[PDB]
């Protein structure tokens, strides 16, 4: 009767989620931004005050994106002219402006065309990296000093990652590191020389008559790699008549012999830092600590400080090994790691000793580490009910290990269930985030004695308007597969009956160490498909899921495409039995590593599934990048599993897609998953006779993000699954 | 008196169309040491003896020296219709003169220049559509219109060049094309001397 | 009932039609290929005998593509290893074969990858191009002589063409000609120095890793386009010791000023040779004829020997200027030339004169000049009832011009309207064969008194077949639009009835200078849809079209995209008028530049059509050649026909794409049409929000010619076209 949740709505953004972001800037103020002015509130009080009013940004004279302000308080940073390049990586222009006697400083700006910026943790220092190189600035109205002059184009990086460790070791696009104190810094350079490049087609305005191509360093599985080299300088002693000098660190002996990636960089005290180490063979680790001389000027690194971690029934961690938490003095650490029955738990290690002692045990495992203080211990867990997709933050007295209370587990039980966390300086207030099954909830507590303060956000307002708007529903439940517990989720219709026949379909991700049944409060397509259409949308996490112990997550060890594919259709089969489900229309789709597995079930001629979509999808695995690829499956060599890079392979089952129908969508500038991959599927497909339908978008990377393709994508979408049904 | 001949053995030598012309007047000159020096493989003379014009007085010598490879004897006769004739240089019979073809013993000062060339075509266009194509032919012991460009030589052969014409000229649009040879193992040359004499002005005496 | 032709039967080719290829090689012989087999006949009686026996070919080893033979009769010379590289270019190996003494030719071989060879028309010299340099040899078991030195890869070209020149100009992939009886050879010569370059990519392949780049000259409309030589060599002076020697032939004057191309060479004599050039605005032409001289080896041209062709209202020639028919002793020529009321027919030229004298006269025109014999000269033309689409053989008495007798007017009124000849070398015996209205027929006939010996072939067979499968028919009529007559044509389902009502389908080309309007028989798509779907489809010639007048053909310069677009919409609605068609269910479909047309007829708002389909397209003129466009549009300039440029693309009619359907096909590896031009369609759609369907072949040019790819693309458009009706 009344009105319902339209793809219009999701298109156009209609309802709204609103959030609250802030920024510690003390131990007991933080900043906020509201009607494009910056505040400064107490936290004690909740007394507020103005920090900059927005006529100042109207006179500077262009576009503000971002802002950065130093830890003194003295200046702000300003960013402007921004143009995006891969996922972490952008170009910008950068102006200061001088809070204290309130102008704009013009002499010796920051160069146009700056890749990175970054200020010191106290004081006002500032380094950039411009041209591939490194610079710094003592004072922003002095002149800059250079530390690097080998720099170059595709060649050579200095403080800045190359695709490989942007995407899948670091996840950022920073490689500097500021000391504690501002006293030292450091940095890693990488060398491309011998890397292979991946060459497409880019088609820009249409006034451009001739295309261009565009040449990146990518290596595939099995193919040359990059180096990596470590450097540390000293700041204080920088002087305008010689040159800066850098002090090199070496890896181990035991990671010399062959290649070997750099994973986390970390600072214990003033003078003490930690590296990590990979082999290529991800299965072996090393961690190194290593501390500076002052008679010589020079960084020692000896043995008795190793500490080894392996593993023998697959790769080390969940994507790469984790980061340690030093103490104030800098003799011990914290640090997550497997224990004997695949769980992973804090233990509890000393520099100069190898065995550790673990701190907490059972059938769960903890996500991460918050806050470190001189008496507790903060860490994010899902033990409570023994749910997979919870979350929850607990804290652990230091002197007796008994003692473990919960801190948000009996809020608001119905409403929130999943929860993440913000600490200030020094751990005496933190701030709450609720997803929630329910509407997200933003609250302020302070550490001392567990006291709510106030209530930042609440989501009142989105919540009076869907009173008049029919809403889906959500259901978590587990079904047992050989005496093993599988979750699954699913999004119902309006006015549910058990009696009715419904359409099911089937969204899949499942990739290594991946959820997709939690308790997470979500608007998006699936909304619309049960709200209008009354379609049953479920998801389900089998073998190779993650955040339920190493031998779930570890069954599809150098065997990827057997395991996974075969769990989904089992689930279908199950939900088949249950009596509201229509076994006539069942479908499937997905995206990235969720589309290589919709193509492999489509393809192995079960006759469960009727019709399918995959958006850029993956169809042989020596098209991918080394370091997610060799992870899992290991070198692509005769003496080393070669045999099995060629079963797993999309376009050996062509002949089976006679009996579905099938939807293939792929961006040609797509960057991470190459235009290639859909361009190989649809040659085997046409070579035996099939019939199917295709799309492509110019000029779209691996998002889609663009606002006129992103309603184009989903409006297409739309209309195949309901000729389907 | 006291003419030197030394320009003529000094420096590089010039191409066939731009010839370089000394004039002689009230001097002793000795042509055996000159014709001695260089190897002579062909000494014509027409209206004078050879040994007439070597030990006779004159009233004005005129000398037009060029470079010209040995291969393209025939084209530099009385009689021709080559390319060289019709568009480059063409001999003039007014008065007696001499036409002398040798080589250079490479023992002098001499530069040897990059290659030989000339000019294949020379041409003016104009008309309603620009097809009425007028050929142009050098009068004797003149210089070609086309020599205004490429005075040295050509970078390859077959360059085709271009020029607008003034209304002094004589309107239209001017185009040319050159030719280019390979260069001999030794330095070839060609002289051409022609007098204007008068009994009573013979102030040119030989020496 | 009876069965009906069906997809199947048009995809793997059930019904066939049969030829009688033949190559004369004498004035009464001429050979023929029976069960891999060489015949010699005699036309004069019909004797046969064994030329070579199909043992020989399986003594060799490989797979023999292609035979040529001697004009002497002793060698035979055999090519295998073929490679295609363009429409009209590829790559090959070759052997000799002597047939006096009966073996293979083992010295001197000619070498692999070898580019073009030709035999010399008297005598058996060779003529070969390798590394794009020219090589001879005077008998085949000597060594080689070298003619050129410059070659040098997609830069320098010697005795062969480079894209531009082999796709728009000649259409043959040769540039070397003999003299008529062997004692010279003259070749031309390009350079691409300045000319940009086209880059795709290419997949080649599973086992591949890293997909590969094309790199292609190719100049785009107002680009640099090449530079073009000529030269002469004499044969019969050359020496081992020293180098051969070239003379070289200028252009005229009056095209050296600017941009020209060489556009025919033919012989006249032994020691007389004719050239042509054209200007970059192609509405100029000048005709050359120039001589040898003994006594100083050179070539003379005289400016009292040239003619020039000149063009008022559009281009000179239909595609291009005409080539010359000399008589024996070089002192004339006949030559088709448009008069004075913009029809085409023949002039008789003296070569020191310049005016003509035309001995046809009429509205109508001459297509082409076949043979010329001391007193009669063969030609073909479409006077015959006043039909555009019919072809006929006529003879022309030299001495009196009134007596014109047709030699295929008679032969048999029906089943024959469309006619081409063969003749053999003196033009004493010809062939005539017949693509009319019915099926196919091969006769052969003698020139002395004009009678008929025999019939070589009637398709008999095929008539049984066809006897008891229902069958369309085919109409011929014209229309009156502005006082102007405009012919199409109409394919009818069987058992046609005018009561009845049927949807329509228009296939267009609308190109300048062509014709869909005929009387040739074929089996093709159009025949299916008519069987077995009762879809009448239907072709219209309209202003552009050729064979009509040069008022109608040129009335399209300089505006591309206006008059053509609106003629078709004119045509649906004369249609619809007639009675028998049902005006919801009309649809519109074309091949390249069809594509181009019924892209703009779909975005034009009129309301006609419902749905169309457009496969490899043009989008915008700037994206094409510059030798074609240049012809019908002129420079991309602000001083001239910029404003036009902008306004002729499809990209500025997407929001009219909202009210009919839409299908876009196009191959990715395309040389001719590149994959841009269809991509600029797709991003112009998406972002004024029109759904519509699109399909991408992976390693497909122009034509889409392999045979799995071939099969899907008709697949795929047929469900297209039943579901829309
Ligand atoms: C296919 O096309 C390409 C490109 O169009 C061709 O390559 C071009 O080749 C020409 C050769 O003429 C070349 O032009 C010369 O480039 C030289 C580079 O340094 C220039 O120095 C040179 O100028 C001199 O020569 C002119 C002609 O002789 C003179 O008129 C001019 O004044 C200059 O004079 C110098 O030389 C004389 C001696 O000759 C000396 O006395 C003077 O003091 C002075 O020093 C020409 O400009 C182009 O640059 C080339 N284009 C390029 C490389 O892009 C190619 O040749 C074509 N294919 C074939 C097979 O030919
Ligand atoms: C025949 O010519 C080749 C090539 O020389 C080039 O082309 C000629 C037409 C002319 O224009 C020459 O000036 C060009 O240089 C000669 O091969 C060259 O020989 C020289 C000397 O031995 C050597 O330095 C070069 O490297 C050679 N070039 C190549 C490409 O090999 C050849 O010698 C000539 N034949 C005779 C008999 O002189
Ligand atoms: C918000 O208000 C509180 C109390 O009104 C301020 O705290 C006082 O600050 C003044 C000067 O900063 C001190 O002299 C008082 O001793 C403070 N009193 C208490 C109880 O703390 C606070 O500074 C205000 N903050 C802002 C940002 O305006
Ligand atoms: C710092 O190092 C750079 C490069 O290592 C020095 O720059 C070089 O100086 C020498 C001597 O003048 C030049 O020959 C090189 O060409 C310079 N290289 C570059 C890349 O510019 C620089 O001089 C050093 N600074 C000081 C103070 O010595
Ligand atoms: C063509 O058919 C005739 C059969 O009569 C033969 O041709 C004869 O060839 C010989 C040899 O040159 C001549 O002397 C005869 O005069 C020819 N006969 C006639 C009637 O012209 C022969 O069998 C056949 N030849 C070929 C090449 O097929
Ligand atoms: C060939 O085409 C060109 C381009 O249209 C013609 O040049 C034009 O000629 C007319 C007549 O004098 C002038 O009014 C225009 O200004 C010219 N256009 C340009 C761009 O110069 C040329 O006349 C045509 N050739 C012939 C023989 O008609
Ligand atoms: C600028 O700040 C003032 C301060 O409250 C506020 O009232 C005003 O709305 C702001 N302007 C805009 C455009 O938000
Ligand atoms: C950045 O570019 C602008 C535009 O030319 C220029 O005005 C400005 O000075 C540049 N910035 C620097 C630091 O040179
Ligand atoms: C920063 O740390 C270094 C390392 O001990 C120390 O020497 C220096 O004095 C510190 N700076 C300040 C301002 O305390
Ligand atoms: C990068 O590596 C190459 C060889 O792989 C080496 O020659 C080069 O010196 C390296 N770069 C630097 C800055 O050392
Ligand atoms: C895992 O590590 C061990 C110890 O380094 C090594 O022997 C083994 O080969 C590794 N796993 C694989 C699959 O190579
Ligand atoms: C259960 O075990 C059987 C046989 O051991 C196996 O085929 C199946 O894949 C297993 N299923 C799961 C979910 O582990
Ligand atoms: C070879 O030729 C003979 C003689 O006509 C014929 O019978 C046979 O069928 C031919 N075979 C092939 C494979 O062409
Ligand atoms: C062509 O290639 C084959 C195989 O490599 C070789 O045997 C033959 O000699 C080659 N042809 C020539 C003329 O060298
Ligand atoms: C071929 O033509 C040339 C050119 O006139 C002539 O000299 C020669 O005699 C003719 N015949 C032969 C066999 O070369
Ligand atoms: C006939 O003339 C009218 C009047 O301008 C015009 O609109 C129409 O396009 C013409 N049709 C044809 C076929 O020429």
């Amino acid at each position: 009767s009344r009105k319902t949740y339209t793809l219009t709505d999701y298109l156009k953004n209609t309802y709204r989620l609103k959030l609250y972001s802030l920024r510690w800037i003390s131990d007991h103020e933080y900043l906020y931004k509201q009607e494009n002015n910056i505040l400064v509130f107490n936290a004690e009080y909740g007394n507020s005050s103005v920090f900059l009013e927005n006529s100042t940004f109207d006179e500077f004279g262009h576009s503000i994106n971002d802002y950065s302000i130093s830890p003194d308080g003295q200046f702000i940073l300003l960013e402007y002219n921004y143009v995006k390049q891969w996922r972490h990586s952008y170009t910008a222009s950068y102006d200061i402006y001088d809070l204290n006697k309130r102008q704009l400083i013009t002499e010796e700006r920051i160069p146009n065309n700056t890749q990175w910026v970054t200020w010191s943790p106290v004081g006002h220092k500032l380094a950039y990296v411009w041209n591939n190189d490194i610079y710094v600035k003592i004072e922003p109205n002095l002149p800059s000093y250079r530390i690097t002059w080998t720099g170059k184009e595709d060649i050579i990086y200095n403080g800045i990652t190359d695709w490989v460790y942007e995407e899948e070791v670091f996840s950022a696009y920073s490689a500097l590191w500021w000391s504690p104190n501002g006293t030292f810094l450091a940095y890693a350079q990488f060398n491309d020389t011998e890397v292979p490049l991946i060459e497409y087609s880019f088609y820009s305005d249409e006034s451009l008559q001739y295309p261009k191509t565009v040449r990146v360093p990518y290596p595939k599985a099995g193919a040359v790699n990059p180096t990596v080299k470590f450097f540390v300088v000293n700041t204080d002693s920088l002087s305008s008549v010689t040159n800066a000098t850098s002090i090199q660190i070496t890896a181990p002996a035991s990671m010399l012999i062959g290649d070997h990636y750099l994973c986390d960089v970390t600072w214990a005290t003033q003078e003490r830092i930690s590296l990590q180490w990979l082999r290529r063979i991800q299965n072996y680790s090393v961690m190194d600590i290593c501390d500076y001389d002052e008679s010589s000027g020079r960084w020692n690194c000896l043995v008795a400080r190793q500490h080894i971690e392996m593993s023998t029934t697959g790769w080390v961690g969940r994507f790469r090994p984790s980061e340690p938490h030093f103490t104030l003095d800098g003799n011990s650490f914290y640090k997550i790691i497997s224990n004997e029955e695949g769980y992973r738990h804090i233990c509890y290690f000393q520099i100069d000793k190898k065995d550790c002692t673990f701190i907490t045990k059972g059938t769960w495992e903890v996500i991460g580490i918050e806050a470190l203080t001189s008496d507790y211990l903060y860490y994010i867990s899902n033990e409570y009910k023994g749910m997979p997709g919870g979350r929850n933050l607990y804290k652990i007295q230091l002197s007796d290990y008994t003692k473990v209370t919960c801190l948000s587990c009996e809020l608001n039980p119905e409403r929130c269930q999943y929860y993440s966390v913000s600490f200030s300086k020094e751990a005496k207030y933190y701030q709450l985030r609720c997803s929630g099954p329910g509407l997200p909830l933003y609250t302020l507590h302070s550490s001392v004695n567990d006291k709510g303060l106030r209530v930042l956000e609440d989501n009142s307002a989105l919540d009076k308007m869907l009173q008049n708007v029919q809403m889906p529903s959500k259901k978590l439940d587990f079904i047992i597969l050989n005496e093993t517990k599988f979750w699954y989720q699913m999004i119902l219709p309006p006015h549910f009956d058990k009696s009715k026949k419904y359409p099911l379909l089937l969204d899949v991700y499942a990739g290594p160490c991946s959820q997709k049944a939690d308790t997470v409060f979500r608007l998006n397509w699936a909304t619309y498909l049960a709200s209008t259409e009354n379609i049953i949308v479920a998801s389900f996490d089998g073998r190779g899921s993650g955040y339920q112990g190493d031998k779930i997550m570890h069954a599809i060890n150098r065997r990827l495409g057997t395991f996974e594919v075969e769990d989904q259709i089992e689930a279908a089969r199950q939900f088949s039995k249950m009596g509201f489900v229509d076994n006539k229309r069942i479908a499937i789709w997905g995206w990235s590593y969720g589309g290589y597995v919709t193509s492999m079930v489509l393809g192995s001629g079960s006759g469960v599934f009727k019709c399918g979509i995959a958006v850029a999808p993956v169809s042989r695995w020596e098209y991918y990048d080394s370091v997610y690829t060799e992870r899992y499956m290991g070198l692509p060599t005769p003496e080393d599993n070669l045999d099995h890079y060629r079963n797993s392979t999309v376009m050996s089952r062509a002949e089976n897609f006679k009996q579905v129908e099938y939807l293939l969508i792929h961006g040609t500038a797509d960057d991470n998953v190459h235009f290639q991959q859909s361009a190989q599927i649809s040659k085997a497909l046409v070579d035996v006779g099939v019939d199917f339908q295709a799309m492509w978008y110019t000029d779209e990377d691996h998002g889609i993000a663009s606002s006129t393709a992103h309603q184009h994508i989903y409006t297409h979408m739309s209309h195949f699954i309901k000729q389907c049904f | 008196k006291e003419c030197d001949f030394t320009p003529m053995l000094v420096g590089v030598p010039p191409q066939v169309y731009n010839f370089k012309r000394l004039v002689f007047t009230n001097c002793n000159y000795n042509l055996t040491k000159l014709l001695s020096l260089f190897m002579v493989n062909e000494f014509s003379c027409n209206g004078i003896s050879p040994d007439a014009i070597a030990r006779g007085c004159y009233s004005s010598l005129t000398v037009d020296y060029f470079a010209y490879p040995l291969s393209m004897r025939s084209y530099i006769q009385p009689g021709s219709a080559g390319d060289i004739s019709l568009y480059n240089y063409k001999q003039s019979f007014a008065n007696p003169t001499c036409r002398v073809l040798a080589t250079a013993p490479a023992n002098l000062t001499l530069t040897k220049p990059s290659a030989y060339g000339y000019f294949q075509k020379c041409s003016r266009v104009s008309g309603e559509h620009n097809s009425v194509e007028t050929p142009l032919y050098i009068n004797p012991g003149e210089y070609s219109i086309c020599r205004s460009f490429s005075p040295y030589g050509f970078s390859e052969d077959g360059e085709v060049f271009r020029r607008q014409l003034t209304q002094y000229e004589g309107g239209g649009i001017l185009v040319g094309v050159g030719a280019k040879l390979a260069m001999t193992d030794k330095l070839e040359m060609g002289f051409i001397i022609s007098v204007q004499y008068g009994t009573d002005t013979n102030s040119v005496c030989p020496m």
